């Protein structure tokens, strides 16, 4: 049960690399999906 | 490359240096917000 | 949805626990991903116009 | 439920900073205790 | 013994989870501890060798 | 002056750099092994 971070902690304490890759993957999946849906709509 | 002149905390015994995951999170926020805006523009046009 | 976690692996020495992508690996991943996404959005804009 | 790392993963995937801080502190406590015991035997 | 974890904190945004000391903070810790430790050991060697 | 958590900016879009925890772990392993050997020798003297 870690305590909550202070605002000042950013850049001295940072997220897990596994959490970041998870977030990065989610964003890339969202963008890839949206680009594909746009292409599917060029001729409806 | 990190040098004494461009990296004030450099101690090479600790190996090569990389962005921190805070830098990664801040980059991701800038990138995500920017790209999302452009996608929203296209979504308004084609849908 | 639940906060996602990806690409971890267990080190042979339990004391080191789960290993995760470094800032350099994550940076490489982002730079590699940004290029095709931005290009695709530019091209898609033009295709809208060439239709 | 993560898989086991391969030899090629090191340097690309690394330990949690919270785990390294824990390990660093444990090593310092061990060495400090051992040095103090040697001092007690030589000057005490 | 269960591997020790230290200095983590929970970020206000749950998506970011537990934050841990960066390589810079960990480096500072080791650089500062190594000096008195190595000097203390040299001091002990000298007291011993002086006999 | 720059603060010590922001004085190694090697890419303007990714911020200030730090060693990885693999570098931290490898440095710690060498340091701990070296110091432990020296302490063992001292602790073995009667």
């Amino acid at each position: 049960g870690w305590p909550f971070c202070s605002d000042e902690d950013w850049n001295t304490k940072c997220p897990s690399g596994c959490r970041m890759k998870g977030l990065i993957d989610e964003v890339d999946q969202d963008f890839t999906s949206r680009i594909n849906k746009l292409r599917d709509s060029l001729f409806n | 490359v990190a040098t004494r002149d461009n990296c004030c905390i450099l101690d090479e015994r600790f190996g090569s240096y990389c962005p921190t995951t805070c830098g990664i999170a801040d980059f991701l926020n800038n990138y995500q917000t920017s790209v999302d805006k452009d996608l929203r523009t296209l979504e308004g046009i084609l849908y | 949805r639940k906060p996602p976690d990806a690409d971890g692996c267990l080190h042979a020495d339990p004391d080191l626990g789960v290993l995760c992508p470094t800032g350099c690996k994550l940076q490489d991943t982002l730079v590699r991903q940004e290029r095709p996404i931005r290009k695709s959005i530019e091209d898609l804009r033009n295709t809208v116009d060439s239709v």
